[PDB]
């Protein structure tokens, strides 16, 4: 199961971006050909969407063929959504709805506040003085996640 | 698909070593290097990427080369530069590695045939052992004649390592023979046609 | 810093599975590769392997022979070849391509190679039928100067290290490397030049030393 994650990191430069797994653009279909590990969206909470093909097969491959996709389309809900991942070369990138009240791009619920999650300071570094505190809230379903705020 | 030449080098301390290592197909010179091997020991890794010295690497060791075609260079050859030289591409490909050897004047193999014991008499295999001392080059040839007769196909040639201190060889060939073929044969000559000699050398001895 | 296992001998039909003991702390993003040389052709690489992720990709030519896998609780990397063949009879490097975390590579799962700055000791395995025998050991007896010899026979079990006069002779000393003889079992003979005239000035006695039979001896050698 742990062949759904798309490994694809050109680090050509030295910059070890990839110790933390050993230790504007709306949403949409992002090809795996460009991925560097896990690709989290933020429904209302995090996930963890894997490789997987067009019509939706999940892909034990590590995203290796041209054809190996991410979904993020398919999980938004019937509301605010946004979603990051780690390209190859290890810039951070985003999708959601453009901004105030209004959530930001990606993991961004609120201009301050993020929905933390496993791999949340490999993505956002500058996020690590942040503290958390922990929200129930209904937007049909129940959701519960943790809130990484400014 | 690496292409190495020449096969063997030698040349003398002090000496300027050049060898190629070349590609059927282009490379990208990010992912080559070299590599120095001595026997009983593991391989050294000279260079890294293109014309990197790695560390704890003397400064004679020069990488150089772009696209399909590399050159390893030693100016200055120090004595313990002459092991085996391999190099190889990362993605993962190498060459049948190059010999760097030490020149040195011609001379000839001071020669030696020892009798099989009557300790291995006795035990029903006998087994006599011509040898080439201290000489150079390698290149060699030990032809074995029994009773004032050729033999053939019963002998074997185990061949040293390049001598560090006096850069010569030595050679020993071993003619295996049963006992009973021992005793009825008596002239055990031993035959060495060497570069260094005049006429072929033959030290024997009678049974 | 890599360390590698013992000399081993197997039969052609079993497999053999050689260890790699690493140094360092970022075990999880190591990549380590396994290669080796014929005593008679040069290097050839067989692949490299991650530990965290566990992928693998090999050359062309042991891509169904051969398996890798590494196993982190140790920090070891493993080895193994399943049927071996004579043609398979060598000595077998470790050698630390690179570490993930500033490799730069992992593309596509399958990683790359980079240049192998730390490399094993070595491990040689011997694969032939023949059975495990001790070495005999005869004399090689005899203006110029003098040779005289010890010779060392039948021996299927390789490495053989001879020493001479309590190892406290080294001057002009040789020891050849070995002959493997049709039968399967190797010899070697270990020769030494003197004086022409220190031939009755001193005893010679040369020291066999055969690790995997267990097995040692003093020989005088007089004419
Ligand atoms: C990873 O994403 C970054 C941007 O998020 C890509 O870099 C951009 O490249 C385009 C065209 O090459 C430029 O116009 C942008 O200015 C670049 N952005 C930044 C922030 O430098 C990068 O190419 C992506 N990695 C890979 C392997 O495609």
């Amino acid at each position: 199961h742990i062949n759904r994650t798309a490994l694809n990191c050109n680090d050509s430069l030295q910059t070890g971006f990839i110790t933390s797994l050993f230790y504007p653009r709306p949403c949409d279909v992002v090809s795996a050909r460009t991925v560097c590990g896990p690709v989290y969206c933020f429904t209302p909470s995090p996930v963890v969407v894997g490789t997987t093909d067009k019509l939706g097969i999940p892909t034990y491959n590590w995203g290796e063929n041209e054809t190996d996709v991410f979904m993020l389309e398919s999980l938004r809900p019937p509301g605010w959504f946004g979603c990051t991942w780690m390209n190859s070369t290890g810039f951070t990138k985003t999708c959601g709805a453009p901004p105030p009240t209004d959530g930001g791009s990606g993991p961004w619920i609120t201009p301050r506040c993020l929905v933390d999650y496993p791999y949340r300071l490999w993505h956002y570094p500058c996020t690590v003085n942040f503290t958390l505190h922990k929200v129930r809230m209904f937007v049909g379903i129940e959701h519960r996640f943790d809130a990484a705020c400014n | 698909e690496l292409t190495q030449s020449p096969g063997t080098l030698s040349l003398s301390p002090g000496e300027r070593a050049t060898l190629s290592c070349r590609a059927g197909q282009t490379v990208a010179s990010n992912s080559l290097a070299w590599y120095q091997h001595k026997p009983g020991q593991a391989p050294r890794l000279l260079i890294y990427g293109a014309s990197i010295r790695a560390s704890g690497i003397p400064d004679r060791f020069s990488g150089s080369g772009s696209g399909t075609d590399f050159t390893l260079t030693i100016s200055r050859l120090e004595p313990e530069d002459f092991a085996v030289y391999y190099c190889q591409q990362y993605g993962s490909t190498f060459g049948q590695g190059t010999r760097l050897e030490i020149k040195r004047t011609v001379a000839a193999p001071s020669v030696f045939i020892f009798p099989p014991s009557d300790e291995q008499l006795k035990s029903g295999t006998a087994s006599v052992v011509c040898l080439l001392n201290n000489f150079y080059p390698r290149e060699a040839k030990v032809q074995w004649k029994v009773d004032n007769a050729l033999q053939s196909g019963n002998s074997q040639e185990s061949v040293t390592e390049q001598d560090s201190k006096d850069s010569t060889y030595s050679l020993s060939s071993t003619l295996t023979l049963s006992k009973a073929d021992y005793e009825k044969h008596k002239v055990y000559a031993c035959e060495v046609t060497h570069q260094g000699l005049s006429s072929p050398v033959t030290k024997s001895f009678n049974r | 810093l890599l360390e590698q296992s013992g000399a081993e001998v197997k039969k052609p039909g079993s497999s053999v599975k050689v260890s790699c003991k690493a140094s360092g702390d970022t075990f999880r993003s190591y990549v380590i590769t396994w290669a080796r040389q014929a005593p008679g052709q040069g290097l050839e690489w067989m692949g490299a392997i991650i530990p965290f992720f566990g992928t693998t990709n090999l050359a062309q030519k042991f891509q169904g022979r051969v398996t890798i896998t590494a196993d982190e609780s140790t920090k070891t990397v493993y080895m193994d070849l399943s049927s071996l063949r004579s043609d398979d009879t060598a000595v077998y490097y470790c050698a630390k391509a690179g570490d993930l975390s500033v490799g730069g590579v992992l593309a596509g799962g399958v990683p790359h190679l980079r240049h192998f700055d730390p490399w094993g000791q070595g491990t040689l395995v011997t694969v032939s039928s023949a059975s495990t025998k001790g070495p005999s050991v005869f004399p090689l007896a005899p203006g110029g100067t003098a040779a005289l010899g010890c010779l060392v026979k039948d021996y299927f079990p390789e490495p053989v290290t001879v020493s001479w006069n309590s190892g406290a002779l080294t001057s002009g000393v040789h020891t050849f490397p070995a002959v493997l003889q049709s039968s399967g079992l190797y010899s070697l003979s270990s020769v030494v030049t003197v004086p022409s005239s220190s031939l009755g000035t001193q005893t010679y006695i040369c020291n066999v030393n055969h690790k995997p039979s267990n097995t040692k001896v003093d020989k005088k050698v007089e004419p």
